[PDB]
């Protein structure tokens, strides 16, 4: 699932705060790595998961 | 208007299946081919 | 160089009245020449010394500009160790105190490079951006400039949705886009990017088409294209008064397509003066429009959008180009207190296409109203104008 | 990710979140592909982000220090994600979501060994991504000799010695240690790992001498930070744009070591006092700070190849604040851009990216143009050619895809026989600004790309491969078509085993030979081909997607198939090729069809000739045979006018219209797509609906054959009967039309769609089934 | 308006034929090997 990079990521927003599941935290590395707006990945994402 | 927007929430759904699905055949695949 | 004669509004370091935008400055409009320079010192004092006070608000809203123009154009000179006991500078900002001089050179040609700078992107933005081109096409298919689309709708094509075919049928998307299309095409004027660009749009959905009352066809509304970031000033108001205008102009042509339609029918094969009274209601609707735009006032509004865009800010210019279209509605007495006269001329419309579809049956009482309503109504629309202007 | 990465991810992080509604996993990767910056470079309130975030961060300093390791590591992303962060923060409903679907998920489930170590890792990659490519092997003594480390060597009683006697002593002594040599009172010794040497002072000494020595010494243990940096980097697996870096390191040092020089000059000649020394060097010392900083941020993460080159340009543009930062930054970065940079450009000018050190921005990987021919993805146009986003630099990221087009154009060109080397390639130096550099890399490759373009349709002559696949797989010539069908109608009709494929092939090319196709220059080209399943069984898999019980004929496995070689090869790929070949069948079995239909209709006329009132059965089978052939007639015209020309002629349009690699794929994949959409090849339930029809006509045209053959004697269920059987064919056949009708009327009121109404109007011309088709509607 | 929403059912008719569709070919790839 998370590549060491997606671990990586993921341990970074933990470090940060929060608990991004490997499937999660790899799914918002690459929203941010596919030349998106990390704000918009979490705009979408609060739509989806809150929504 | 309003049937096209449930038209378009239904899509939303089947590809939100069909690309879930996808994942979790890339995941497979990285398992299998690698 | 950086931030002035580079016009940049990245400040992140609390050392600017500019803070960038991620949203703002991508999604220019309003809120771009707004924040994208987004008050990070919204007070400009924590941003530069007071030397620079003669563009340092201005370079705060500057830095907004920039983001606003930065889709079109984001990078210029716009937009985006002290020695001994030297006496030179000592003197040159003491004799002559220090903001003294700084005025004189430096804060001076501040102001000098921001005028340009604006001048520049206005320029820029105001020669070929497509921008006043969909203003143009707007007022050539929104507002049909062509004479011979109305009168090939009128001859032919008001047939179906001009008494209404049905309320899912006349908005059919297949049949309307291939309507649209006949319509350009009849005129050649109608040809324009944004004459086909005249979308569809709406507020309430289809009802009934009882061609009794003056409701035969008001259902679809014109929104032509412009160009992006154009929409750097874009506000609310222009927009509305735009799509105000194109329903207004549908409603009149639904009423002279029902009085055509009307004619038609009488001629195909108790009904006097019926030609007459429409005559006399739509004399004044003439008028009114040729007033707004027919030959002189088809040249003052292009002149007062000609001025639409001549300020150093988005805002500015939004505010120039929405007085421009306001005048303009104006012409025709579009003031929201007339909602009383909107009832007035309500009941007259609903007698004119009940007159109509009598007069394309065969009425001659709906004629003698018609014409009776007319003068009284034009004694007191005559009166309610002496009594406003 | 994949080619669908995007909705895969978020159907991914939506079932992760357990929410497929709301907004839907759809809406949010509509959200994320629909609202996305086109790459990780927009500013955030650093100030503010970073205060939001230590609010729930579990250490905020330790967010800051992980974004500051995130830096020296050149992570990518770390800001707007903070940014992102922050703001999910403060979305309590998403970060709620989120961590509640996240544990649902989880219950359901010394410094010269580093610098021997990084030298080792360097040479591991090198050698893994060399393909045996041999590399410069350093004698180790260099790295082995601490003797040879270039940085600070890594006193009498300081209370007993006169203050000015002591001072001069330690003046040496720090000469001695910013020149590489431990002092007798103040000495920079070994630092752990990546590090200055650390000066270490005699304490009996004057405060003030000690502390303005000191004062002094920063720079003399930051130079033996820099001089121990410049020796280990010079490794030569670290890279040869690395290689560069460090040789500008090792000139920037030997500049310093000329004022050191002249410096103890001057304390021969007795000149200074501890802080005029200091005052003296702050120049050269703020320098050689900034260049500490600057390696810390590089090596601490390697950043080495088109990662250095982005993190040249980021210093460039921090040096932007200091003028004389700025400048030797742009110098700099001109310098050791000149190896990458100079490879970047050969990519992008040649086709041909050369690192040893792997630091190209335009990659190439193993591909086969005759797999590029043979399956439908492109292996030469994706391994071949690949884009590395890892070896652009940040004044190349924008231009990343243009300069590895161009590359990619210059090697096809190239197997196109034209060497490629762009006549208009530029040396590529860093700066400020690479506004330059993507000017000229856009010249290469509108060079390149037109150049492999137009060896694609001269040299290669696209335009008549297209000719010769018109002829052959859309039956563009009719002879050759008749022909084949003239010499295979007792092959193609015998069985997949019955039928030999030599016979096939021979009878095909007699057609080829005897017809007018033979005008065409590539009219030998074709050759006959043999499906995998039936078209409609394949056409109806295909739609439902996510051979002993089914007959198999030559004549339904009959088509055209066509070799394409490189770079041709690498342009025609086989899912266009299946769609062709499919579209060949269907275009054959209708061909058939209406052979026989004229073949039933011939056969009845022998009633003409006979007794007029001796054909009561047979009046019904001969005006349902007319009536089938009519309409079969009609519906075949308009689709050939309407769905396949339509396909052809956006082909011809858009392929005139392209003027790149990518233009011209554009152009004919929209073609393709028209004549898929246009074709109603998405419903297996019509495909089974147009088999049902052709199988009923062949039916009846089977009962008339049989009728004619025991006419001339006497001279299953459709031979049983020979009028109530050919009813019951054609009330079949008419009812799988009709099905196909409303199908298609359906889809005309759905997606606009003409061609539904179209073919309504060309079987209802008359009338006949006009009523019919509109009765059927309620 | 209802265009964007009947051009949005035209673009996801594709939409969720193309995932499927990848899947499936995902799948007959993952099948072969």
């Amino acid at each position: 699932v998370l590549s060491a990079e997606e671990t990586e990521l993921f341990e970074l927003a933990q470090a940060a705060g929060g608990a991004m599941d490997p499937e999660v935290f790899k799914i918002l590395v690459d929203l941010l790595k596919l030349n998106v707006a990390p704000l918009a990945v979490f705009q979408m994402l609060k739509s989806m998961c809150a929504g | 208007m309003k049937d096209f927007e449930n038209q378009i929430t239904e899509l939303k759904k089947e590809n939100f299946n069909l690309k879930l699905r996808i994942y979790f055949l890339e995941e497979r695949m990285q398992q299998e081919f690698h | 160089h950086d931030w002035v004669y580079s016009g940049v509004f990245r400040d992140v370091y609390g050392e600017f009245m500019i803070q960038v935008n991620h949203e703002y400055l991508g999604c220019r409009d309003k809120s771009y020449w707004t924040h994208g320079y987004v008050l990070v010192s919204k007070e400009v004092e924590a941003c530069v010394p007071v030397f620079l006070k003669h563009v340092a608000h201005d370079v705060y809203v500057c830095g907004k500009t920039i983001n606003l123009l930065k889709l079109c154009c984001p990078r210029h000179y716009l937009c985006c160790v002290q020695p001994d006991t030297d006496e030179t500078a000592v003197q040159l900002s003491e004799l002559l105190p220090l903001p003294v001089l700084m005025k004189h050179s430096v804060t001076a040609p501040l102001a000098a490079h921001v005028s340009l700078v604006n001048k520049a992107a206005v320029d820029y933005f105001f020669v070929e951006l497509h921008l006043g081109a969909h203003f143009e096409a707007l007022r050539h298919f929104l507002l049909m400039e062509d004479g011979e689309f109305a009168q090939s709708l009128s001859d032919l094509l008001f047939e179906k949705l001009g008494a209404g075919q049905t309320p899912g049928e006349l908005l059919s998307p297949l049949v309307l886009n291939s309507v649209l299309s006949k319509a350009l095409q009849y005129s050649l004027h109608g040809d324009t990017p944004h004459a086909a660009n005249l979308s569809f749009a709406l507020k309430f959905l289809p009802e009934a088409f009882a061609p009794n009352a003056p409701d035969v066809l008001s259902c679809l509304e014109l929104r032509y294209k412009v160009d992006w970031p154009l929409n750097i000033v874009v506000t609310e108001g222009c927009l509305s008064r735009y799509s105000g205008i194109f329903s207004f102009l549908l409603q009149l042509k639904l009423m002279m397509w029902t009085l055509k339609d009307v004619c038609f029918h009488l001629k195909r094969t108790q009904f006097r003066q019926l030609q007459l009274f429409k005559h006399e209601m739509q004399h004044f609707v003439k008028v009114i429009q040729g007033y707004i735009a027919n030959q002189i006032l088809h040249v003052t509004w292009c002149e007062f959008r000609a001025r639409l865009a001549s300020v150093g800010d988005l805002e500015e210019i939004q505010r120039a180009h929405a007085e421009y279209l306001h005048k303009a509605v104006f012409r025709g007495l579009l003031t929201e207190k007339a909602a009383p006269a909107m009832n007035i001329i309500h009941s007259l419309f609903s007698l004119v296409l009940k007159f109509r579809s009598q007069l394309i049956s065969q009425n001659f009482a709906l004629m003698q109203q018609s014409y009776s309503t007319f003068k009284y109504y034009s004694h007191f629309l005559f009166k309610v104008v002496s009594k406003l202007v | 990710m994949s080619e669908f990465r995007i909705h895969h991810d978020v159907n991914e992080l939506l079932s992760l979140l357990r929410v497929h509604g709301g907004d839907g996993a759809e809406v949010y990767i509509d959200l994320l592909q629909k609202n996305r910056t086109p790459y990780v470079t927009t500013t955030v309130s650093a100030h503010s982000a970073k205060v939001k975030i230590a609010e729930f961060s579990r250490t905020p300093e330790d967010f800051l220090k992980k974004y500051d390791e995130l830096k020296s590591k050149n992570t990518r992303n770390l800001d707007p994600l903070v940014y992102l962060l922050s703001k999910l923060m403060e979305d309590r409903e998403t970060l709620q979501y989120l961590q509640q679907n996240a544990k649902e998920r989880a219950e359901l489930a010394t410094w010269q060994q580093s610098l021997e170590l990084t030298r080792k890792m360097l040479r591991d990659k090198q050698s893994k991504k060399n393909s045996g490519q041999r590399l410069p092997v350093l004698p180790a003594w260099v790295y082995e000799r601490p003797a040879l480390l270039g940085d600070f060597l890594p006193a009498v009683p300081i209370g007993s010695l006169p203050l000015a006697s002591q001072e001069a002593a330690v003046v040496e002594d720090l000469l001695y240690v910013l020149v590489g040599v431990d002092g007798r009172y103040i000495s920079a010794q070994p630092l752990t790992g990546r590090q200055g040497r650390t000066f270490l002072v005699d304490p009996n000494l004057d405060l003030s001498i000690r502390e303005l020595v000191s004062r002094i010494l920063p720079v003399a243990a930051s130079y033996s930070t820099v001089t121990r940096f410049i020796e280990e980097k010079s490794s030569f697996e670290y890279g040869q744009v690395n290689h560069a870096l460090a040789a500008a390191m090792r000139t920037l040092v030997k500049e310093y070591l000329v004022l050191v020089t002249q410096l103890e000059q001057l304390q021969r000649q007795g000149l200074l006092s501890l802080q005029k020394l200091w005052f003296y060097i702050q120049p050269a010392m703020r320098s050689l700070d900034i260049l500490a900083s600057l390696a810390t941020s590089v090596d601490k993460g390697e950043c080495i190849g088109g990662a250095t080159l982005s993190l040249l340009h980021d210093r460039s543009f921090s040096y932007t604040g200091d003028s004389q930062a700025q400048e030797l930054c742009l110098h700099l970065t001109k310098a050791a851009s000149t190896p990458y940079f100079e490879i970047l450009e050969k990519w992008i000018y040649r086709g041909i990216i050369d690192d040893p050190y792997s630091e190209f921005m335009v990659e190439e990987h193993e591909l086969r143009k005759e797999k590029i021919q043979e399956d439908y993805n492109d292996k030469y146009w994706d391994q071949r050619y690949t884009v590395v986003q890892r070896q652009i630099p940040s004044f190349l990221q924008k231009m990343a895809g243009k300069v590895l087009s161009t590359g990619k154009y210059l090697n096809v060109v190239r197997e196109c026989g034209h060497d490629v080397t762009c006549p208009v390639a530029k040396e590529v130096v860093y700066t400020l600004k690479e506004r330059a550099y993507v000017e000229q890399i856009e010249k290469a490759f509108s060079y390149a790309s037109k150049v492999l373009l137009d060896f694609l349709m001269g040299e290669k002559e696209l335009l008549a491969h297209l000719r010769s696949i018109k002829r052959y797989f859309l039956m563009d010539q009719g002879d050759f078509f008749v022909h084949f069908m003239d010499l295979t109608e007792e092959e193609l009709k015998k069985p997949v085993d019955d039928i030999t494929p030599t016979r096939l092939e021979a009878l095909l090319e007699l057609a080829l030979r005897m017809s007018t196709a033979n005008t065409d220059p590539f009219k030998d080209d074709l050759k006959i081909d043999l499906m995998p399943h039936d078209l409609i069984t394949q056409l109806l898999r295909v739609l439902a997607i996510e051979p002993t019980e089914l007959t198999l004929s030559g004549l339904e496995a009959f088509s055209f198939d066509y070799v394409v070689t490189w770079p041709l090869s690498l342009i025609i790929n086989r899912k266009a090729l299946t769609r062709y070949q499919m579209l060949f069948r269907h275009m054959f079995y209708c061909k058939h069809v209406e052979r026989q239909l004229c073949s039933v209709w011939i056969s009845n006329k022998a009633a003409k000739r006979f007794s007029l009132h001796s054909a009561k059965w047979f009046a019904g089978a001969f005006t349902l045979r007319q009536r089938m052939l009519n309409f079969v007639q009609n519906i075949q015209s308009y689709m050939m006018f309407e769905v396949m020309e339509p396909t052809w002629h956006v082909l011809e349009q858009n392929l005139r219209s392209a003027s790149n690699i990518d233009d011209v794929l554009g152009h004919h994949a929209s073609f393709l797509d028209n004549c898929l959409k246009d074709c109603m090849l998405t419903n297996p339930e019509l495909l089974r609906v147009f088999s049902k029809l052709m199988s009923v006509c062949v039916m009846f045209t089977n009962c008339l054959q049989r009728f004619t053959q025991s006419m001339k004697l006497d001279s299953p269920q459709l031979a049983s009967s020979f009028e109530a059987t050919i009813t019951k064919f054609d009330k079949n056949f008419s009812a799988h039309l009709l099905d196909l009708l409303a199908r298609l009327s359906i889809y005309s009121t759905s997606d606009c769609e003409h061609g539904m109404a179209s073919v309504i109007s060309r079987l209802d011309f008359n009338g006949f089934y006009t009523e019919r088709l509109e009765r059927l509607s309620a």
